RNA sequence: GGAGCUGUAAGUAAGCUAUGAUCCAGAGAUUUCCGAAUGGGGGAACCCAAUAUCUUUUAUAGGAUAUUACUUUUCAGUGAAUACAUAGCUGAUUAGAGGUAGACGCAGAGAACUGAAACAUCUUAGUACCUGCAGGAAGAGAAAGAAAAUUCGAUUCCCUGAGUAGCGGCGAGCGAAACGGGAAGAGCCCAAACCAACAAGCUUGUUGGGGUUGUAGGACUCCGAUAUGGUAGUCUGUUAGUAUAGUUGAAGGAUUUGGAAAAUUCCGCUAAAGAGGGUGAAAGCCCCGUAGACGAAAUGCUGACAACACCUAGGAGGAUCCUGAGUACGGCGGAACACGAGAAAUUCCGUCGGAAUCCGCGGGGACCAUCCCGCAAGGCUAAAUACUCCCUAGUGACCGAUAGUGAACCAGUACCGUGAGGGAAAGGUGAAAAGCACCCCGGAAGGGGAGUGAAAUAGAUCCUGAAACCGUGUGCCUACAACAAGUCAAAGCUCGUUAAUGAGUGAUGGCGUGCCUUUUGUAGAAUGAACCGGCGAGUUACGAUUGCAUGCGAGGUUAAGU
RNA sequence: GGUAUGAGUAGCGAAAGACAGGUGAGAAUCCUGUCCACCGUAUGACUAAGGUUUCCUGGGGAAGGCUCGUCCGCCCAGGGUUAGUCGGGACCUAAGCCGAGGCCGAUAGGCGUAGGCGAUGGACAACAGGUUGAUAUUCCUGUACCAGUUGUUUUUGUUUG
RNA sequence: GCUUCUAGUGAGAAAACAACUGCCCGUACCGUAAACCGACACAGGUAGUCGAGGAGAGUAUCCUAAGGUGAGCGAGCGAAC
């Protein structure tokens, strides 16, 4: 897959916003991307230097509307920690 | 559109595609935040990339 | 449909029979159309639509397209529509007089 | 194709479209992962590699694309015991591997309940099931046939023969075939003799020629013509048609009723169109259509035409040669033939034995003779036949939501089950949402107004709205009475009708043990029903027979089929 | 299928609660406080399986909860699971399973060699504290370890190596 | 896995220090349970670890610690059974 397709979007939440204060950035990533790919994708997309990437899988969540019930899509969340002496991401 | 894509050369179409993929990356990020107004742009860009790849294949 | 947005039509059946108006919008999939000043309804709206009183709004409801006959612009009379080729452009002809549209 | 469009699904939002959008049809591109799956593994939709090239990083790690299963066919290369070899091994090449339409076909294997009023033969059945192989059809098919009217001339299927001949614990049952009439029709290639070439160890293989059968044919030897006819050949083009989008397509206005007209009345008109659907009720003339005329860039399919390919010799001679062997056939054991071993021919399977070959061989229901008909042990073959998961257009004295598919509705779903598997319920506001602004009680729910509407006692649990069941009002009766509860007689009171020698209630009096089933006999202390509603049981096909009816009558009548 | 009868009857599932204050339309039943009481080889603390969002936060009170409900493992709306070192894979094998060729067999298939799969066992590198409403040997702080990579300096070996 | 041995493989090796690289899956929560198996927020069933004090042989017993709990109908009355 292309590097520009690995990173889907940022994650903006109370937890991710807090983590930005520590210079780590949460993204939704392609479910098939390993944390090394994410590191490479982040660096090429933002010119930053990445110190560490932590990565989790998010299970699909049960939801219902009216008479219909199903599941939200599975997601893959990558927390990218930038090095010191490095540019930050500005989303 | 298709007319002007067929005018460009192979290298230009490869480059044109990478410019669109980046714009698509930015649009997704602008959509994730409350910063994207013309949300119809995303489909426009996706189909423009599709049109280029279709043309690339029929050459 | 044989009637089109912007057409001048005459209502041939309904409560508003013999009224005339312009087609404000056409609904080909429903075979319905909206005509100015025809089939008005009094709608009891809650004010959640940027109208800070709610009020009872008067709007035009659609009517079936077969209740409307297009008006002959050159003659002012309602007429059935024929399709004759002019300049290679397929156009609507007034069956009654032969005028176009 | 010509004005809207961004599905169901609104809503906001943001957009597209006369530079032609959405939409429609033909042709292409893309087509993640699992799944035969096939690089390896695996608890399907996941994990882990090799090799090559590319890419990321200073680099390792990372990423991309390609190739890599197994067996088969052919070729090449390597290459054991083991001398040459062979096997193995590596690569290439080639082709299969799974799924279905729960149908139709052929083949292997193959029940039982059941019937026989028991039951082992028999029957159910060669059916169900399982498995293999298919093909659009399959199978069969070009006489070692049917016959003995003298003849017919491949096969298949339909009518008939006929419930006949037969088979059968001669029981129950099973049950032909030929002739006759139809549908459809079509015929052909090999093996062998012999000839030629090549290769090998005079034959002994390969190739090509030759040859194809029963009034026997062919080889062979003679002469004589290189014509004439045919085809179940090919992504050979060309052409036409056709399927898959479409275009065009006549003729009505008033009046009365109504919320609305298509109803009504009045006069009109159109019809190669008075099929049908929709539209505010029931429309030939408002809409979609219909009859009719018309249309194809593209891709299929079909038919011709052309091309090309492939088949197609006559007559006379018999000296010799050929004409399917472990075959035919026989014994034994099974099976198939309607035919159950029977007097059992014919066909096949296993086992053993085992021919002739044209002066021959097989069949004509044991067998022999005679006569007649055919020529096995090699293959192929259209049509008439079977079936329909799907596609298109229709049809119905078929269903109309307890029906009709299990499923009209997000159903093979929910739900049940470890699993195979079982398997529901559930349609309707209105013409249009015009889906009740606003007010009032209430936390809300829900109501009351006010509105919308023709109608809301059409307010979404929404058409109609039965019954059981629950309640409110009250005309008459009821607190000394033992009552299948009604019926007949009857005062009093309260009412007034489909106006009838009326209606409701009823003190009191006479008489009186439900319904059904099953029984000699049931109120039965036998059975069944809680109640109400819906659903729920002699039908159809083919045959037999009788009555009635009609037609014809010593005659009556066709079946398949066209 | 609907609705009765029994009935406003049986039952409401092993146990201690009390009061004050609060919240709220409404509270025996929600919150807070106080005392009281119960478990304590546990009714505590972990964790495998199994479940699969039930976790957290903010709202809600139709239904579910055998009463009630302002509350809930319920409903609505948002969020939450971070590891070279933990457990599993890129390590190993047991039982068993699969099985190239192979052997056997009406079909289907059965068995089985090489080769594999397969833990419940073998092997294997970090810990303490802190931090959030919800994760932590995973994040952070401090201090480590294991495998490998690039470079610098230092030594010694270049085919009698 | 590991440790040895040569056979083979070899031009380079090792140490110190500096900088740097290290993938996939699980990791919420319940878990002697109202969140698992029992149709139920059901007196049943559910492997392993830790499991304190006094008296005590003890993980028995009684009462307690850390910690957890008052268990999803109540109010009266104080008949028969
Ligand atoms: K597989
Ligand atoms: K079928
Ligand atoms: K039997
Ligand atoms: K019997
Ligand atoms: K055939
Ligand atoms: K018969
Ligand atoms: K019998
Ligand atoms: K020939
Ligand atoms: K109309
Ligand atoms: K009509
Ligand atoms: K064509
Ligand atoms: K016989
Ligand atoms: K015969
Ligand atoms: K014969
Ligand atoms: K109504
Ligand atoms: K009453
Ligand atoms: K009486
Ligand atoms: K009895
Ligand atoms: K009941
Ligand atoms: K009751
Ligand atoms: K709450
Ligand atoms: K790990
Ligand atoms: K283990
Ligand atoms: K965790
Ligand atoms: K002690
Ligand atoms: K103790
Ligand atoms: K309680
Ligand atoms: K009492
Ligand atoms: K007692
Ligand atoms: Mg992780
Ligand atoms: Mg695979
Ligand atoms: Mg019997
Ligand atoms: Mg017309
Ligand atoms: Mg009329
Ligand atoms: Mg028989
Ligand atoms: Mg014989
Ligand atoms: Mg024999
Ligand atoms: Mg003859
Ligand atoms: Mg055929
Ligand atoms: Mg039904
Ligand atoms: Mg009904
Ligand atoms: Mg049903
Ligand atoms: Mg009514
Ligand atoms: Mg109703
Ligand atoms: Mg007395
Ligand atoms: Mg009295
Ligand atoms: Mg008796
Ligand atoms: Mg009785
Ligand atoms: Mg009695
Ligand atoms: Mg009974
Ligand atoms: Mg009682
Ligand atoms: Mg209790
Ligand atoms: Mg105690
Ligand atoms: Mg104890
Ligand atoms: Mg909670
Ligand atoms: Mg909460
Ligand atoms: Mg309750
Ligand atoms: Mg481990
Ligand atoms: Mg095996
Ligand atoms: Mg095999
Ligand atoms: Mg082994
Ligand atoms: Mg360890
Ligand atoms: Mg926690
Ligand atoms: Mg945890
Ligand atoms: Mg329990």
């Amino acid at each position: 897959m292309e590097l520009l397709d690995v990173i889907k979007r940022p994650v903006i939440t109370e937890k991710s916003m807090l983590a930005m204060d520590e210079k780590k950035y949460t993204f939704e990533v392609d479910t098939r991307a390993n944390k090394t790919l994410v590191k490479q994708a982040v660096e090429s997309a933002f010119d930053v230097k990445v110190a560490n990437v932590n990565i989790l899988n998010v299970r699909p969540k049960f939801k219902r509307m009216g008479k219909y019930a199903g599941y939200t899509k599975k997601r893959r969340k990558a927390i990218v920690t930038l090095t010191e002496d490095s540019k930050e991401i500005q989303l | 559109k298709v007319k002007e894509i067929r005018e460009l050369t192979t290298a230009e179409m490869l480059d044109k595609e990478k410019q669109l993929k980046e714009e698509l990356f930015n649009l997704r990020f602008q959509l994730a935040t409350g910063q994207l107004e013309n949300t119809a742009r995303i489909k426009e860009v996706r189909q423009s990339i599709a049109r280029i790849k279709t043309v690339l294949r029929e050459q | 449909m044989f009637v089109k947005k912007g057409d001048k039509v005459k209502v041939i059946t309904g409560k508003d029979k013999n009224k005339e108006g312009v087609v404000l919008a056409a609904f080909p999939k429903q075979d319905k159309v909206i005509v100015e000043g025809v089939n008005v309804v009094k709608k009891h709206q809650k004010p959640n639509q940027a109208a800070p009183q709610g009020g009872i709004l008067e709007v035009e409801a659609p009517i079936h397209v077969s209740n409307v006959m297009v008006i002959d612009p050159s003659n002012g009379e309602a007429t059935k529509v024929a399709f004759k080729e002019v300049d290679g452009k397929k156009v609507r002809v007034s069956k009654k007089t032969g005028e176009v549209l």
